[PDB]
């Protein structure tokens, strides 16, 4: 009833020991697409190359790093949703929570080279939110962790790809079933910020907020649980951020006559300029002036600098009235508020919904 | 050093009178491995 | 520690257990005396 | 050009050597325990 | 399961029924669904309109009325297949990479008309007769390919209309996946495709957004500081609308790789599961 | 301690920032992307251990056949391939 999804990768952004098993898992794309589509993509004035020192100080600070450019097979493919929320743990509103998972993640890993590896991640992201390079388009979405083997800092992971959560067989920990845990950082239900009834079947959505200023940007993830509909969302998240809109709409790009067309259209006795001279031999004297109207529009806010979520489903709960559980327990050998969600199917298209407005 | 040109002639140099090279375009963000080349003679080779 | 599980869950399961191989111990032997060869270089005898 | 300047080298080289070895083990050398076999259906590229 | 049966025409030459067994997991697309079929409408002839051949405009409309089934064996005097259809719970299912771009796992699998160079396809000059194979690419590359090919028309437009070129450019364009780069087009010349088949696709884009971006110049002149008005507001929505319906970006497979290579070649085949 | 009447051979090569000690010492990652082996780097590295048996102990736990640190496909002889398990006994580089 359910499928499985097998991959190799290196352990320096996932640790299939400490994570615990039903987990969110996502991956990455090749960083070397990051540079040839921020050279075309960046706005102008802009420096395009700001995103390449952000870029190659991650791997400098990354196990292997004679090892980029080929792509043969051996990258840093998967990574961990605490990962994020702990390079991230700053931007957060629950201070104690996010840099409970942040000090917990540290030390559970190497605690030695974990430090800067997440400083450079972190400008890494404000670098990719700088040339309009968001990070909604390189990071997909596996299913929970379900199975791992490890040897040393390589590791082969299978999770599920969609269908029901407990229709899996873990068969090495004491149960045969999991349940889907998070930190309790990403968690953030809107519908009862929206004050409407939670009943029935709901959503499962990530968003990607995004912060656009001069030397200040920020990202953060959440794992928003709503009952709202599928293209709804959008309206309804945008009442919630309204003032970041707002900013963005203000700080997003900092690097002319009208003309009554429908006016001298509606009068007559204006000068023509019937097809006869637009035929091709003179047509310099037949448009000589005709109009002047001295117009052009190079600075104005696109469609893509005014940009402040991207969502996508992930997943429904087909169990009315949902009782999802908060709770403190051991992650390594530190203490982390998770939330568990239990009955969740997985499925739907990496499709994300972009909210400019 | 401060300048482009003389550790440019510098690895040009250095790659006259020698075998294994970095490639000449010398790309950006990238391994840096040398150019493969034809069959092997008698072993793997061992550097110094 | 309160629980809440409705008709039925998962963790109404799960039994694990560590278990003992056994132990394993050595025994000494002794030694006499005269039961070695070096008694045929001395005359030995008591004296309370 | 051929000057030899006021200094001196040293070099180092590794090299490796396919070798035929030889074990002894001992005749109780270790506890060995089997457990029983799992079937695992699963799909593939034309079959299962 | 539900599964389509072609049947293979009588007296084929040994060298087409020796190619069309190459093709083992590629894509057809039925007209409509029957057990039974005919090997007129899987070929071109079933897709062109008006008498002339298929335009790539059309081609897209093909694509979503038409329904789409996959090759699976190959017998000297059949033909099976199996559709993405309706609920069929199609076991092991393959398909062949068609793309010269590297698919991965995780990837969304969508369909797209042959723009880069000449489409390949076996042609049966017995019966008379070729069959056309779609490209398969991903969802997060395809948005960008259909916005690159068609704004590289509008540039040679320019160069011929403007009595001067604007050359001055940045060089070649490329897509880029996986750390490998395309490089489509590399000379000037050879307009193999320029106008022959996105000719149509590039005059309606032209039309649409001209329209956009003078409406609200017309409408409210205060942005930068006899006559319907009505009809045209209508006419522009019913245009704009309908050519999003036709531009649209729908995944039909997803790349689901078990036990095998993550990474997949043009040429190699690979199991999916039905999304 | 080999030569008890003189403190180094070369003095360039044997201090705690000596020219051969910042070319290579593993501790400050000079040839981090360089792909190609270099046989110098066992020598320079202070190779951390702690006190838990013996010296007698150590040393007939520390020779167990580790892991190599090259390649067998190239003929460049580049670093050790991330995932490659295939050990190689290492006499002569536990006695520097």
């Amino acid at each position: 009833t359910t499928q499985l999804i097998q991959q190799v990768s290196l352990t320096d952004f996932f640790r299939p020991d400490i994570e615990h098993a039903g987990s969110i898992v996502l991956i990455l794309r090749h960083p070397s697409d990051m540079i040839g589509e921020a050279n075309t993509l960046t706005q102008a004035g802009r420096d395009p190359d700001v995103l390449l020192e952000g870029l190659r100080n991650l791997f400098n600070a990354c196990t292997a790093p004679w090892t980029v450019g080929e792509g043969g097979g051996l990258r840093a493919y998967v990574t961990s949703l605490s990962f994020i929320a702990a390079c991230r743990a700053e931007e957060y509103t629950d201070k104690q929570a996010a840099d409970a998972n942040r000090t917990a993640i540290v030390s559970a890993y190497g605690c030695s080279r974990m430090e800067t590896r997440l400083i450079r991640f972190s400008e890494c992201l404000r670098a990719m939110v700088q040339c309009h390079v968001f990070p909604h388009r390189f990071i997909s979405f596996f299913g929970s962790l379900l199975e791992y083997t490890i040897q040393d800092n390589l590791c082969n992971i299978t999770a599920v790809a969609k269908g029901p959560q407990e229709a899996a067989r873990t068969d090495k920990t004491s149960t045969r079933r999991v349940t889907a845990n998070i930190p309790a950082c990403v968690f953030w239900d809107v519908d009862k910020d929206l004050h409407l009834s939670a009943d029935g079947l709901k959503h499962v959505f990530l968003v990607f907020v995004y912060t656009q200023r001069r030397q200040r940007e920020g990202v953060r993830l959440h794992l928003a649980l709503s009952q709202l509909n599928e293209q709804c969302f959008g309206r309804g998240i945008g009442f919630l951020l309204g003032r970041i809109r707002a900013e963005n709409a203000a700080w997003g790009t900092e690097g002319t006559r009208a003309l009554p067309l429908v006016q001298l259209s509606n009068d007559p006795t204006s000068p023509r300029c019937s097809i006869g001279e637009i035929t091709g031999v003179n047509w310099n004297l037949a448009r000589q002036r005709l109009y002047q109207w001295t117009g052009d529009f190079r600075g104005l806010p696109t469609q893509l600098s005014c940009m402040y979520a991207a969502y996508t489903l992930i997943g429904t709960i087909p169990s009315e009235s949902v009782r999802y559980t908060r709770r403190m327990e051991r992650f390594g050998g530190y203490n982390v508020p998770t939330i568990w969600l239990e009955g969740v199917v997985w499925g739907g298209t990496n499709t994300w919904n972009e909210c400019y407005y | 050093m401060l300048h482009d040109n003389v550790t440019e002639s510098l690895r040009r140099i250095t790659a006259s009178g020698g075998r294994l090279n970095p490639t000449e375009p010398l790309p950006i963000f990238g391994g840096l491995r040398p150019a493969t080349s034809a069959g092997i003679a008698r072993g793997q080779a061992s550097v110094c | 520690f309160f629980k809440q599980i409705r008709s039925d869950d998962n963790s109404l399961y799960s039994a694990q257990f560590d278990i003992l191989l056994g132990t394993y111990c050595n025994t000494l032997n002794f030694v006499r005396f005269l039961e070695l060869g070096l008694s045929v270089a001395c005359i030995c005898t008591k004296f309370p | 050009t051929g000057f030899h300047p006021g200094i001196a080298f040293t070099v180092v080289r590794q090299d490796r050597f396919a070798t035929e070895q030889l074990l002894y083990a001992e005749r109780a050398s270790e506890s060995y325990f089997v457990g029983q076999i799992q079937v695992h259906h699963h799909d593939a590229i034309g079959g299962v | 399961p539900f599964e389509i049966e072609v049947l293979l025409p009588g007296e084929l030459s040994p060298a087409e029924t020796s190619a069309l067994q190459k093709c083992e997991g590629k894509i057809i697309t039925f007209s409509t669904l029957r057990h039974r079929a005919s090997l007129v409408d899987i070929a071109l002839s079933s897709y062109y309109i008006n008498g002339a051949p298929p335009d790539t405009l059309s081609l897209l409309e093909a694509y979503r009325m038409r329904f789409a089934a996959v090759i699976t064996r190959v017998i000297p005097g059949k033909l099976l297949a199996h559709a993405i259809g309706v609920g069929t719970p199609t076991p092991g299912l393959f398909i062949q990479n068609t793309s010269p771009v590297d698919l991965c796992n995780g990837d969304y699998i969508c369909l797209l008309p042959p723009v880069f160079g000449s489409a390949d396809s076996i042609r049966l000059d017995s019966v008379g007769l070729e069959i056309v194979f779609p490209l398969t690419i991903p969802q997060t590359l395809m948005r960008e390919i259909i916005a690159k090919v068609v704004a590289r028309a509008v540039e040679r437009t320019a160069a011929g209309a403007q009595i001067l070129p604007h050359e001055v450019l940045r060089g070649a364009d490329v897509i880029c996946y996986n750390g490998r780069r395309y490089e489509l087009e590399t000379n000037l010349q050879h307009r193999d495709g320029s106008d022959a088949a996105i000719r149509t696709l590039v005059l309606n884009l032209m039309f649409s957004i001209n329209e956009g971006c003078l409406l609200l110049l017309a409408l409210i002149p205060t942005l930068l500081v006899r006559f319907p008005i009505y009809e045209t507001i209508s006419s522009w929505i019913s245009t704009s609308s309908r050519l999003g319906d036709t531009l649209g970006t729908r995944a039909i497979l997803r790349v689901c790789v078990f036990d095998g290579p993550s990474t997949v070649h043009p040429g190699d085949r690979t199991a999916v599961i039905q999304v | 301690v080999a030569y008890t009447d003189r403190a180094t051979l070369n003095p360039w090569a044997s201090q705690k920032h000596s020219y051969g000690d910042r070319l290579y010492n593993g501790t400050y990652n000079l040839t981090g992307a360089s792909p190609i082996y270099s046989p110098c780097f066992k020598f320079f590295t202070p190779a951390e251990v702690n006190t838990n048996c013996n010296t007698l102990d150590r040393l007939l736990m520390e020779a167990k056949a580790v892991a190599s640190q090259s390649s067998t496909d190239t003929e460049y002889q580049f670093k050790r391939p991330p995932g490659s398990t295939e050990m190689t006994q290492d006499p002569c580089g536990l006695f520097q």
